[PDB]
C-alpha cells in the first residue's frame, strides 16, 4: 500500500491510499508518468484553489468509493451539508470523480 | 369412492399442460399481495383454487361428488363475481370451466 | 467488520482503515509505515482520553457504525520529540462559506 | 425498440426489495418500450409481484427520478421460476460519482429557476439543469445493448 499525500490550498496534508486517491481521473493523471512513458511518476499533488473542509470530503468519498463499488453488501447514502455542497461539487467536477 | 376417484381424473385434467394457457390463474390460491388487492377477501367470503381442491380431495374431505363440484364451482364463481366480464381473466375462468363442465357431466 | 479512520496531527490527516479487533499498537505500527516513527514515540487518542496499546479498536469505542467510510472516525496523534510527549494539537479544517441565499 | 418487455403471458413470481434509503417507483417497460408506473415501496420495504417471464424492470427514486439499481445492475428481466420460487430482486443505491452525488444535493436545495444565480463555472449549470430522466437513460441503454451483438 503505496500512499500519496494531497496538499489542499490551506496547507493541510492529507495521506491516502494511491488506489483509493486513483479513484479521480485528474489525480490518476498527476501521478502518472508524462503522457505515455510511466516515469518520474510523483508522489505529492498541491491544489491551489481547493480547501481543508473540500479535500477532506473528497478523500471520504475515495475511501467510500472503493468501499462500496462492486459490493454485495447494501449500500449507504453518501451525505454531503448543504454547506459544502457548492464547493464540493466544484471539487469533483475539477478531479473527474 | 368410486366417484371420488373419477372427481380425481377431472382435476388431473384441469392441470393438464393442453389447459395451462387458461388454467394458470387457478393453479394456486389468489396471492393478494402479489396482485395488489386490497378488497378482495372482503368481496369473496370464501376463496378456492385448484390446489386446494387437490389437498382436500388427498383428505377424503369431500362428502360425495357434488361437495368436489361445488368448490370447483366455487373457484370460478369467485371469480366471475370480483371481475368485470369484460375482463381477461373471466374468459380463462370460462375457458377452463369448459372442460371442468362437460367432464363432470359425464359421470356415471 | 472494518473501522474506517482520520488519524490526524497538526495539519497532517490520514486515512486508513483496520478491523475492530486490532488493537491500538498495529494501529501505531500502521503510523509507523506511513510516516517513519516508531510505537514508542506515538500517543493515539480517541477525542481526550489517551488509548492503551494493549486495548482492540472495539473496546475502545470504533464500531462499524461509528467509523464507516463515508464518514470515518478521528484518532488523535501525538509524537515525542527532545525525549517528552507534545500535547495533542489538531489543526481544524477550514470552515465553509455561509450558505448562499438561493440554497435557503 | 430494443428495450422492452416479451409478451410472455408466463407468470413469474417476484419479491421486490428497497434497500436503499430513498422512496422507489417501479418502472415497467411495455410491450412497445413505453414506462409505465407502479405504486412506489417505502425505503426498507419488500413486497411480492406478479410479473411474467421476458417482462422489463427498472427503478428510480420516486421524486427525482435519480437512477438506481436491481441485483447490483439496471435492467431486471425475470426467468420462470425454477418449480414455483421466487425470483429475488434486491434494489439499492449505485455508487454514484461524487459529481452526480453534489448534483443530486444542490438540485434538492435550489429551484432549477435560480441554478443560474450560484457562484459556479457556466458548464455546471447545464449539469444542473440535466435531470435524471428515464427516456434519456433509455437511449444510452440502448446503444450499449447495440454494442454487445
Amino acid at each position: 500500500m503505496m500512499y500519496v499525500k494531497l496538499i489542499s490550498s490551506d496547507g493541510h496534508e492529507f495521506i491516502v491510499k494511491r488506489e483509493h486517491a486513483l479513484t479521480s481521473g485528474t489525480i490518476k493523471a498527476m501521478l502518472s508518468g508524462p503522457g505515455q512513458f510511466a516515469e518520474n511518476e510523483t508522489n505529492e499533488v498541491n491544489f491551489r484553489e481547493i480547501p481543508s473542509h473540500v479535500l477532506s470530503k473528497v478523500c471520504m468519498y475515495f475511501t467510500y468509493k472503493v468501499r462500496y463499488t462492486n459490493s454485495s453488501t447494501e449500500i449507504p447514502e453518501f451525505p454531503i451539508a448543504p454547506e459544502i455542497a457548492l464547493e464540493l461539487l466544484m471539487a469533483a467536477n475539477f478531479l473527474d470523480c | 369412492s368410486e366417484q371420488l376417484k373419477c372427481c380425481s381424473g377431472i382435476l388431473k385434467e384441469m392441470f393438464a399442460k393442453k389447459h395451462a394457457a387458461y388454467a394458470w390463474p387457478f393453479y394456486k390460491p389468489v396471492d393478494v399481495e402479489a396482485l395488489g388487492l386490497h378488497d378482495y377477501c372482503d368481496i369473496i367470503k370464501h376463496p378456492m383454487d385448484m390446489s386446494t381442491i387437490k389437498s382436500k380431495l388427498e383428505a377424503r374431505e369431500y362428502r360425495d361428488a357434488q361437495e368436489f363440484g361445488a368448490d370447483v364451482r366455487l373457484m370460478f364463481s369467485n371469480c366471475y363475481k370480483y371481475n368485470p366480464p369484460d375482463h381477461e381473466v373471466v374468459a380463462m375462468a370460462r375457458k377452463l370451466q369448459d372442460v371442468f363442465e362437460m367432464r363432470f357431466a359425464k359421470m356415471p | 467488520m472494518d473501522v474506517f479512520l482520520m488519524i490526524r496531527r497538526h495539519k497532517t490527516t490520514i486515512f486508513t482503515d483496520a478491523k475492530e479487533s486490532s488493537t491500538v499498537f498495529e494501529l501505531k505500527r500502521i503510523v509507523e509505515g506511513i510516516l517513519k516513527r516508531p510505537p514508542d514515540e506515538q500517543r493515539l487518542y480517541k477525542d481526550d482520553q489517551l488509548l492503551d496499546d494493549g486495548k482492540t479498536l472495539g473496546e475502545c469505542g470504533f464500531t462499524s457504525q461509528t467509523a464507516r467510510p463515508q464518514a470515518p472516525a478521528t484518532v488523535g496523534l501525538a509524537f515525542r520529540a527532545d525525549d517528552t510527549f507534545e500535547a495533542l494539537c489538531i489543526e481544524p479544517f477550514s470552515s465553509p462559506p455561509e450558505l448562499p441565499d438561493v440554497m435557503k | 425498440p430494443v428495450l422492452r418487455s416479451v409478451n410472455s403471458r408466463e407468470p413469474s413470481q417476484v419479491i421486490f426489495c428497497n434497500r436503499s434509503p430513498r422512496v422507489v417507483l417501479p418502472v415497467w417497460l411495455n410491450f412497445d418500450g413505453e414506462p409505465q408506473p407502479y405504486p412506489t415501496l417505502p425505503p426498507g420495504t419488500g413486497r411480492r409481484i406478479h410479473s411474467y417471464r421476458g417482462h422489463l424492470w427498472l427503478f428510480r427514486d420516486a421524486g427525482t427520478h435519480d437512477g438506481l439499481l436491481v441485483n447490483q445492475t439496471e435492467l431486471f428481466v425475470p426467468s420462470l421460476n425454477v418449480d414455483g420460487q421466487p425470483i429475488f430482486a434486491n434494489i439499492t443505491l449505485p455508487v454514484y460519482t461524487l459529481k452526480e452525488r453534489c448534483l443530486q444535493v444542490v438540485r434538492s436545495l435550489v429551484k432549477p429557476e435560480n441554478y443560474r444565480r450560484l457562484d459556479i463555472v457556466r458548464s455546471l449549470y447545464e449539469d444542473l439543469e440535466d435531470h435524471p430522466n428515464v427516456q434519456k437513460d433509455l437511449e444510452r441503454l440502448t446503444q450499449e445493448r447495440i454494442a454487445h451483438q
